């Protein structure tokens, strides 16, 4: 089967700045009946993939003129000239010409930012868990850039890892940051044997968050 | 105007069937086009699994042939998906579209979660600022339930802005999500914000008030 | 109103 192949992985553009992404194929896409069928699709966080760019180079109707698709044969590309957050999301290619048609593994477009230190929210363990018998605590890292951050949990100074679940948002285009939850569940027993509890984040001098059961 | 809406059972076991329905409006399914299924797997990944033309006419991905079948009610204006023998490979984000013949238009999607885990409801806990500005950020815990997914808005959805809800993470075949809101410190607690979770599968609909936390030692 | 591809 036809195999599409993209490049870059993740594009990072400043706002304003031209944005192209290259496609290729394992074989020729011009067809016997002289068109050359290669595709373009934008999916944004959250949201179904829209159709962009079809016959290399014709437009979607109602996607702006700062698209451009060119290429030929085997080799493609998507450039965005003035690039803008909402731009921001997953750029696939695909063919038609032969069957069965195939997809692109995508491209990643994101908003290259200032640097921006997380603002950290620490939560003990709710009422109704505790009463539950469980004992979750909460850190939120909130809008923060680049991506790629690092949250320690320390329990009365001891660092721990176990029992840690985090979870990245996309970015966001209002502000082009990223946001992170993480979550560090304990039994009840275990929660109520020590006194200090506290996150650390830092960031591609940490942001630290705490608090002491014995003063809730 | 011309919008495609699937729908079908979010879960099913290994071995069984999946079966999915795709209802057009504004457009007559027999008048013109392609009518496709395509399939997205968890990490992106996209799949061209067939169509059924106006004609009647079906073309499949010969990777698929000896499983899947596409089939039509033109009284209901409706076109079907059928895998039969699913396994968990199948798990995926299921869309339908249409095209002359290629996919132009795409439907909302819809998740199928293929597992032998059980349903189960989620437990929701508010998380209350701790004692220690201009704005405060308030949260909500969701924890063990399944399957995906799990509908979570705040005060039934009027509050929108400086939302950051966070994608389910599995776990011992049970997902844990967490959503926060950040608001103007007029905003709260003058006025009452609530996290409302939905759950599908089991028929869970749950709200949980953000109360503040009481004075500390 | 699309325009038909090879597959049309
Ligand atoms: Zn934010
Ligand atoms: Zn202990
Ligand atoms: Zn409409």
């Amino acid at each position: 089967d036809v195999v599409m192949t993209q490049t870059p992985l993740s594009l990072s553009v400043t706002l304003g700045q031209p944005a192209s992404i290259s496609c290729k194929s394992s074989q020729s896409l011009l067809d016997s009946d002289g068109k050359t069928y290669l595709n373009w699709l934008l999916q944004r966080p959250g949201q179904s993939p829209k159709r962009l760019i079809y016959l290399v180079s014709k437009l979607a109707s109602g996607v702006p003129d700062r698209f451009t698709g060119s290429g030929s044969g085997t080799d493609f590309t998507l450039k965005i000239n003035r690039v803008e957050a909402e731009d921001l999301g997953i750029y696939y290619c695909w063919q038609g010409t032969h069957f069965p048609w195939t997809f692109g593994g995508g491209t990643k477009l994101e908003i290259k930012r200032a640097d921006a230190a997380p603002t950290v929210s620490i939560f003990p363990p709710s009422s109704e868990q505790l009463t539950s018998g469980g004992a979750s605590v909460v850190c939120f890292l909130n809008n923060f850039y680049p991506k790629d951050i690092n949250v320690k949990w320390k329990i009365d100074g001891s660092e721990r890892q176990n029992g840690v679940l985090n979870s990245w948002t996309d970015q966001d285009s209002k502000d082009s940051t990223y946001s992170m939850s993480s979550t560090l569940t304990l039994t009840k027993d275990e929660y109520e044997r020590h006194n200090s509890y506290t996150c650390e984040a830092t960031h591609k001098s940490p942001i630290v968050k705490s608090f002491n059961r014995n003063e809730c | 105007d011309v919008q495609l809406q699937e729908s079908g059972p979010g879960l099913v076991k290994p071995s069984q069937s999946l079966s999915l329905t795709c209802t057009v409006t504004g457009y007559l399914i027999t008048t013109d086009y392609a009518w496709n299924w395509i399939r997205q797997f968890p990490g992106n990944k996209l799949e061209w699994m067939g169509y059924i033309s106006y004609s009647g006419f079906t073309s499949y991905n010969p990777s698929l042939k000896s499983q899947i079948s596409i089939t039509r009610d033109t009284s209901k204006n409706q076109f079907f998906l059928q895998l039969n023998s699913v396994t968990t490979e199948d798990t995926a984000t299921y869309y339908c579209a249409f095209g002359n013949y290629l996919p132009a238009y795409w439907g909302q999607g819809t998740l199928v979660t293929v597992s032998a885990a059980k349903t189960t409801a989620p437990s929701v806990y508010p998380l209350a600022p701790v004692c220690g500005g201009s704005s405060v950020t308030l949260g909500c815990l969701v924890k063990g339930y399944f399957p995906e997914p799990v509908t979570l808005t705040w005060n039934s959805g009027s509050l929108s802005s400086g939302v950051h809800t966070f994608p389910a993470v599995l776990q011992s075949d049970l997902y844990t999500l967490s959503s926060s809101v950040t608001v103007t410190s007029s905003t709260w607690p003058s006025q009452s914000i609530t996290c409302n979770v939905a759950h599908p599968a089991s028929s869970t609909k749950v709200d949980k008030k953000i109360e503040p936390r009481g004075p500390t030692i | 109103l699309l325009e038909l591809d090879k597959w049309a």
